[PDB]
């Protein structure tokens, strides 16, 4: 009865998917929390910053399950901003996948062609 | 903690202890004398208080 | 007016106003309600 | 990066992720268990049910039959779109799939109602159960008996497991990283000898073995993963496996149009 | 008195778009109403639910309240 | 008894 | 009552195995050599064959009919 309905893990119900704040505490400092998102994409888009050398801090967390988003906290050297940081990184990340993608084709249509 | 348990949603989505709950309302006619003082009817408003 | 099925048989019987409660071809005096005519919707999850 | 396909079947893909971080072949298999499309009977108007079987309890059968889900991200009318999304107004071909049962046993004995006895809306290839057993039959929906009928008529929408696990295309993904334990990622219980009381991997093979005397390498990390994606029925893995690429893909692409 | 109340109606648009139900109750802005899968119960506006009629069809709210005015 | 249990089940439709 | 269509951990189809696992028990095979043969290595999987219990079969003898 009460049960929240699962359609709430995909729709965003007016919420935008996407917030940027600049956090104020320390310099250099953003937090980015995504709405309807989990662990999947959080995790890779962290460990991508940090093998970023202009990003100190890169860490993000799910502040309860029953919530479906997450936060993401990046601080930069004074040079560059979170923002530039995190679009590289998804950038970078978007590419990687494109050669997984493109060298599994690859790699499956020698397959089948040997199972032939 | 403290004796709960986690319980995969995919396996409660997919049947996992899905349960049945039956219950029965027993209703008859009364009566006394040579009356019947009960009738199962659609009672309408216009008439039943 | 009311179809009933004999709890027995499964035979329609038509019942009227104050009449017995028994099957015609199987004098069982318990008999149940046809499914109703509304829509009957339910979600596979 | 690189991928090393080390076997092929009907129904799974087994091959090993080399060149990659270990975020982002979690992400792949979280993604594939969690957000691939897929065709699933949602929507049962169930007009005669003479069965032992309880409504809702063939309803829930019914939606876990898995249908065939291949391309339905194509644009219609080679795939489907989101009845939530689409402009019908209560479902159409673009946003749907129709499939009907009725059943009626005449005879004797008992009649099994399969997945070969539902009769699909033609409009595409999208939404046909999968047949894969040797009788090209499919799950069994039910049983009868004489004078027992069932009459009902399906909506099948496009969804995801996240909102139910009956859209999920994968059963499960076998996932193992450092069969040997050079990275020391987990302290092996043991009672006398840990290396004797755990069975090696039959991917230990695909690794060569730590070498004696060889000092612990703080700076690795994991870097090849043998993955195993065994499908349903409704896609095959290969899409399964490009299609998950795809989904991470545009969650990334998402994020850069909307931060920029 | 509404006369929406009891009537039979599916959901037009919105992420339960296509599931049938019983208004119970009305307000002038939304309908509550009792989903038959479930044990459902929900509170959908008006003018997002097609209604169902005595022939099997499917009618708008606007054409509901024409239908309900009984001019002719 | 048996038997007569068996006779009175089967054709309780004709006892009645 | 009859068998899932799905497993309940592996969510592997299972409902189109049921009569074959039966079929593969008359032909003189254990319950572990005819999972073996229906292709059912995980133990989650097997599980749900193994134990299941078929009540439809006896809730269709109650038959208004015969
Ligand atoms: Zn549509």
């Amino acid at each position: 009865m009460n049960q929240p309905e699962r359609y709430e893990l995909i729709e965003l119900m007016g919420l935008p998917k996407v917030t940027y704040e600049l956090d104020s505490k320390s310099p250099n400092a953003a937090v980015v929390t995504l709405e309807k998102e989990d662990h999947t994409l959080a995790n890779m888009l962290a460990n991508q910053l940090l093998s970023d050398e202009r990003v100190l801090f890169a860490g993000y967390k799910v502040p309860h399950p029953l919530n479906h988003n997450f936060i993401l906290r990046v601080q930069t050297v004074e040079d560059c901003s979170p923002k530039q940081v995190i679009v590289d990184a998804a950038k970078s990340l978007i590419t990687h996948l494109e050669e997984i993608k493109v060298n599994f084709m690859r790699e499956w249509e020698l397959k089948m062609i040997s199972v032939e | 903690q403290e004796d709960s348990i986690i319980m995969n949603q995919a396996s409660i989505d997919r049947g996992l202890f899905r349960s049945i709950f039956y219950r029965t309302y027993t209703d008859q006619e009364k009566k006394i004398g040579m009356t019947v003082m009960e009738e199962f009817e659609r009672p309408v408003r216009s008439t039943t208080l | 007016t009311m179809i009933y099925l004999c709890a027995d048989c499964g035979a329609r019987n038509t019942i009227q106003a104050k009449e017995v409660i028994r099957c015609r071809e199987c004098g069982h005096r318990v008999m149940y309600k046809m499914r109703t005519k509304r829509m009957v919707q339910f979600e596979a999850r | 990066t690189h991928i090393t396909i080390r076997n092929i079947s009907k129904n799974s893909v087994d091959f090993v992720l080399t060149n990659t971080s270990l975020a982002v072949a979690n992400s792949l298999r979280r993604v594939v268990l969690a957000e691939i499309p897929t065709v699933a009977i949602d929507l049962v108007e169930i007009n005669v049910n003479t069965s032992v079987m309880p409504d809702e309890f063939l309803a829930h059968r019914l939606g876990m039959i898995p249908l065939d889900s291949s391309n339905i991200d194509e644009p219609p009318p080679v795939g489907l779109e989101y009845t939530r999304n689409c402009d019908c107004d209560q479902y159409c071909p673009k946003c749907s799939v129709e499939l009907f049962l009725n059943a009626k046993c005449t005879g004797e004995g008992t009649m099994e109602i399969y997945a070969r006895d539902l009769v699909v809306s033609s409009n595409s290839s999208l939404g046909h159960p999968i047949l894969a057993d040797p009788k090209s039959r499919g799950p069994l929906i039910c049983k009868l008996r004489k004078e027992q009928e069932i009459s009902l008529r399906c909506i099948a929408k496009k969804g995801i497991a996240k909102e139910h696990a009956k859209w999920s295309p994968t059963s499960a993904v076998a996932f193992e990283y450092d069969p040997w334990n050079k990275l020391q990622h987990t302290d092996y219980w043991f009672e006398n000898d840990a290396d004797a009381e755990w069975p090696k991997s039959k991917n230990a093979d695909w690794e060569e073995p730590p070498r004696e005397g060889e000092p612990f390498n703080f700076q690795e990390e994991p870097r090849r993963f043998y993955m195993d994606v065994e499908s349903v029925g409704s896609i095959p893995p290969n899409e399964i496996m490009v299609q998950g690429l795809r989904i991470l893909q545009e969650k990334l692409a998402v994020l850069v149009r909307d931060l920029d | 008195r509404d006369k929406a109340i009891g009537a039979t109606v599916r959901i037009r648009r919105g992420p339960m778009k296509g599931l049938l139900g019983v208004i119970k109750d009305t307000t002038d802005a939304n309908a509550r109403v009792e989903l038959h899968t479930g044990n459902k119960m929900v509170t959908i506006p008006k003018e997002n639910l097609l209604y169902t009629t005595k022939t099997g069809e499917l009618i708008s709210y606007t054409e509901f309240i024409e239908r309900s005015r009984g001019i002719r | 008894l048996g038997a007569t249990n068996r006779e009175l089940i089967n054709n309780r439709a004709a006892n009645r | 009552m009859i068998i899932p269509i799905r497993c309940f951990s592996c969510g592997k189809v299972i409902g189109d195995k049921w009569d074959t696992y039966l079929t593969l028990l008359q032909e003189d095979n254990t319950e572990g050599e005819a999972l073996d043969k229906l292709g059912l290595q995980r133990y989650c999987c097997r599980r749900m064959i193994l134990t299941h219990v078929d009540l439809i079969e006896k809730l269709l003898c109650y038959n208004p009919l015969s």
